[PDB]
């Protein structure tokens, strides 16, 4: 930074100092905050497995049988070079699942490919259909909640009534 | 499924504490120990400036009747750093100190 | 112009490609609340686990979105069981899908036109953003799927496996959808693809020239951004406390009355992210009914053809084309609009032996001397005919009905 | 179902929260404390509580209208799907739609859609028209397929060829205007009806 001589200290947005002076030497520091993150636990059911991974959101695979996601450094997990369904979601195209046993972890898939027997010419007919039910669910209501607001804060309590009023 | 559970946190290696590294004793004594104090409609003041200033030397003093923080607390003193300190002084009658 | 005996039919026709953007979901927000309301004091935690639950209920309530944003993002996308591909030989029947298509070029297979869209759209305290569950590049594979599977094969795809067609014959069952008949195409098929090919430059010559109409996309970001910093900012602020950063309480004062200054800034903090998530909870509700309505427009007009009139752009619909945006969706609707039209002479019923005559479809107009039966949204006047016209009732029964005279192919095939 | 369940599990957990009290009841406050403080005590409960109940009544607005969107879905449903038929693509299950029935359900409505699935297919040859006198030749339903040998036109959505006859097919223009067009014979069944 280009410190005007006058500057003991430099802030952020936030007030929060990104730079200081030191008082014992004519220097200019900057200062970043310690590397911090979520950790998320992934696992199968307990029915299944006790084994979990561990995705360290954010931090550079550093400062925590390990792997780079963009979402985090996954700690547990086996990379795999073929890809699945999605399984356990962990982030920009990363997905995890319990296979043969311990966690992989891998690209999700999209489904096979399937490019097409186009041409100016030729049409598909289908000369045969499957009658196919599908079951469709749909929430319509809640449970019909009512709540006692001056119950629920001075219950039994003239005392606490007259304050609530 | 995958649950966020905690927040992981790089803790700090090392303790660093720095000031700017003098020694002068501050003036604290030519005001708690003055010849003489003022009168109150003319009250005197001192700036205290360029030192290290040791409070506890004043605050274990059973000299002072009272001793009364509002902006910090009396141990504290000693772990602060100031730009400035202005000591306003006067004489008044002990029932007018509340 | 109204009366009684008036009609106008369209003599000619434009085929228009408009645009349509949809949000589909928000930055996935994420904030460890303990670190943002009392980051790095053991004590502060200490006052704040007297107010219980709140810390992991504003937790949960922030994760309840993120996961719902992989949701939408699916559920717009997400609508085809396999990856379709095209061809390497182009043989769509004279129209340029390449703009459209993926650019095979680029890091990210994505198209010519979604290059322009993902160039028309522009940290410590506790708060993260999470990483969408799809990369750019596997919605641009989506998109290449529904595209693909639309161009080859209409939306059969959508039914059940993609059956091919090709394509001026798919757009002859488009076109027969909107009551205008198959040969309206091939007596037209050049032309129909110069409007076409046409129109998608205009959309990259808008698209390239102003950002202006991503503005359902951009106010989104805008509103999650100025959301963001403003809970930010609300760290600075006093709430009546002696200083409103944490670390200058801790130094000056002792424990015992240090604490009923803190209660100020974790009372204020806490109403502060109360009022975020409470704004965020509406607006991804908001962005809830957006992706809804995305995952609607994607299941009837891409992988369909819809009929819901300016539903999917003025016109009548023929077929729509998903483009990639980042955090939302575009939709290249191509519709049929009526152009030049002229009104001349009209009857609803015409008259025989004595009996009287309706059109099978179409509806009979006059030049100011014949009658003809035409087809209704275009002009393609035939004889009247017992092929073209079917029969009810008696002249004395219609209002309005006119004299005319019906040539049935029969007599002069008897007759010879 | 579980998000009310966690709703009021929360809401009846903060009642055990102090706010900033001496203790999280209220009759210990008042067996305590004389009014000089219980009511500086019992304030920072009602400030605390009454918040609680404010965002938990927060939670259920925003939720009423989550569901209100799914009863309104459902409503929809059971109007178009139900009641009728929907030319709606994949809004009544994947495939075409023939007819759905309703089910009751705990909090909800579940539907059994119907639909009609393509499953077996084969390829053909296909012209958008064919020449008969050099005049041109289109379906009114259905498209031209051949198996080869022969043209047959048939519906779209199932095989089911029929020889090509000026009752299954309708003219406009010449041969010339068309693109991929082929020769073929058009039947004319009034030619065998006039000589018999
Ligand atoms: C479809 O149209 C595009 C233009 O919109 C064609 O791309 C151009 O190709 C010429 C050479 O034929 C180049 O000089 C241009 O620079 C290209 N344009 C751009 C913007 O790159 C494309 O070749 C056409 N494709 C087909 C199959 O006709
Ligand atoms: C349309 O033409 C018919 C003839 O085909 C007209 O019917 C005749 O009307 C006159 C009276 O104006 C009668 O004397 C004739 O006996 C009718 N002939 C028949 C065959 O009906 C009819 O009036 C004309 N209508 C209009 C509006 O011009
Ligand atoms: C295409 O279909 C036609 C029938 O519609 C097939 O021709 C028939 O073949 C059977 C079996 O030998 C004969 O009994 C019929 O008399 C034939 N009909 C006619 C009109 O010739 C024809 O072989 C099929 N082509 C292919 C390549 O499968
Ligand atoms: C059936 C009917 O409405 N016929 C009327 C006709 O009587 C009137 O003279 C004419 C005026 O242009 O408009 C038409
Ligand atoms: C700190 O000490 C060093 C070494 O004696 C000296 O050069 C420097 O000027 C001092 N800094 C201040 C602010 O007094
Ligand atoms: C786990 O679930 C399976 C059914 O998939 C069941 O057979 C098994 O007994 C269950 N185990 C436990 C410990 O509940
Ligand atoms: C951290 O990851 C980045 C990835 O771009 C790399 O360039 C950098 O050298 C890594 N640092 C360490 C200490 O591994
Ligand atoms: C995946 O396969 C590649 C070869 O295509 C190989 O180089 C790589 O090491 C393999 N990775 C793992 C984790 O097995
Ligand atoms: C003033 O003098 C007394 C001794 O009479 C001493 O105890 C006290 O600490 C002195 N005050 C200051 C501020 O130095
Ligand atoms: C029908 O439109 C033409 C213009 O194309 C106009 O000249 C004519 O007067 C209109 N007829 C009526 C009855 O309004
Ligand atoms: C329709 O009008 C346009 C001019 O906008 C012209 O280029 C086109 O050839 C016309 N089409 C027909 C079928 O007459
Ligand atoms: C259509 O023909 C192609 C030729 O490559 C073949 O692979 C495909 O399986 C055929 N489709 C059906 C339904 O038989
Ligand atoms: C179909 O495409 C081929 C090139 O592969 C071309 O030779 C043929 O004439 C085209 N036919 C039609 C009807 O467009």
């Amino acid at each position: 930074k280009k410190f005007l001589p006058f500057q003991q200290f430099g802030r952020d947005i936030a007030d929060t100092t990104d730079a200081v002076r030191d008082p014992q030497t004519l220097e200019i520091l900057d200062i970043t905050p310690c590397s911090f993150g979520g950790v998320s636990v992934i696992t199968p059911g307990t029915n299944t497995s006790n084994q979990v991974a561990v995705l360290y959101q954010d931090v550079n695979c550093t400062e925590v049988n390990v792997f780079q996601t963009r979402a985090g450094c996954l700690i547990g997990a086996e990379h795999v070079n073929n890809s699945y369904e999605c399984d356990i979601p962990i982030g920009a195209g990363i997905c995890a699942s319990y296979q043969t046993q311990s966690i992989i972890a891998y690209t999700m898939s999209l489904g096979a490919e399937n490019s097409v027997a186009y041409s100016n010419n030729s049409i598909a007919i289908p000369t045969n259909f499957t009658i196919s039910v599908t079951t469709e669910i749909l929430p319509v209501s809640m449970t019909k909640t009512s709540v006692d607001c001056t119950m629920y804060i001075c219950g039994d309590s003239t005392e606490c009534s007259n304050l609530l009023l | 499924g995958i649950y966020q559970t905690s927040n992981f946190r790089v803790q700090p290696t090392e303790s660093i504490v720095r000031f700017p590294n003098i020694t002068n004793l501050c003036p604290f004594g030519e005001v708690f120990n003055a010849t003489r104090f003022a009168s109150v409609y003319a009250w005197n003041r001192k700036r205290i400036s360029n030192c290290v200033a040791d409070y506890s030397v004043l605050y274990n003093s059973a000299s002072f009747s009272t001793f009364k923080c509002y902006g910090v607390s009396p141990t504290k003193l000693n772990d602060l750093c100031f730009t400035n300190v202005y000591a306003d002084s006067f004489v008044i009658r002990g029932d007018e100190v509340r | 112009a109204y009366s009684n005996n008036s009609i106008a039919i369209p003599t000619n026709f434009t085929i228009s490609v408009t645009t349509e953007i949809l949000p589909v979901s928000m930055t996935k927000t994420s904030v460890d609340c303990t670190m943002y309301i009392c980051g790095d004091s053991t004590e502060c935690s200490n006052l704040l686990l007297q107010y219980g639950s709140f810390c992991t209920q504003l937790n949960r309530a922030l994760t309840g979105i993120a996961v719902e944003q992989d949701k939408n993002t699916q559920e717009v996308f997400a609508q085809v069981k396999q990856i379709y591909k095209t061809p390497p030989i182009k043989d769509f029947g004279g129209f340029n899908f390449s703009q459209i298509l993926p650019d095979p070029s680029k890091p990210s297979k994505r198209s010519f036109i979604e290059d322009l869209l993902f160039n028309k759209v522009t940290k410590f305290n506790g708060l993260t953003v999470l990483p969408p569950l799809l990369t750019d590049e596997m919605i641009a594979q989506y998109t290449s799927a529904l595209l693909a599977g639309t161009i080859t094969s209409g939306w059969t795809f959508g039914a059940g496996a993609a059956l091919q067609i090709p394509f001026a014959m798919q757009m002859a069952y488009r076109f027969n959808g909107i009551g205008v008949t198959q040969n309206v195409l091939y007596e037209n098929q050049k032309l129909i693809a110069n409007q076409f090919n046409s129109a998608i430059g205009k959309i990259q010559d808008s698209l390239s020239s102003t950002a202006s109409a991503l503005g359902k996309l951009q106010d989104v970001v805008n509103q999650n951004a100025q959301a963001l910093n403003t809970l930010v900012k609300q760290l600075s602020s006093n709430f009546g406390a002696i200083s409103s950063v944490l670390n200058d309480i801790l130094s000056r004062l002792d424990p015992p009355e240090a604490e009923v200054q803190i209660d100020r800034l974790i009372t204020g903090r806490l109403q502060s992210l109360q009022t975020y998530v409470t704004q965020q909870l509406i607006r991804a509700a908001e962005i809830r009914a957006s992706a809804n309505l995305a995952a609607t427009k994607m299941s009837e007009c891409v992988l369909g053809q819809s009929k819901r009139v300016d539903f999917c752009g003025k016109g009548y619909h023929l077929m729509s084309f998903p483009q990639s945006a980042p955090h939302g969706v575009v939709f290249l609707h191509v519709t049929y609009v009526p152009a030049q039209e002229k009104n001349f002479t009209t009857a609803p019923a015409i008259c025989h032996d004595g009996k009287a005559h309706f059109p099978r479809e179409g509806v009979f107009v006059s030049n100011g001397t014949h009658w003809f039966v035409t087809q209704r949204n275009f002009y393609e006047p035939q004889i009247i005919t017992t092929d073209n016209t079917f029969v009810s009732g008696n002249c004395d029964v219609v209002i309005g009905i006119v004299n005319n005279t019906v040539y049935d192919p029969l007599q002069p095939e008897l007759d010879s």
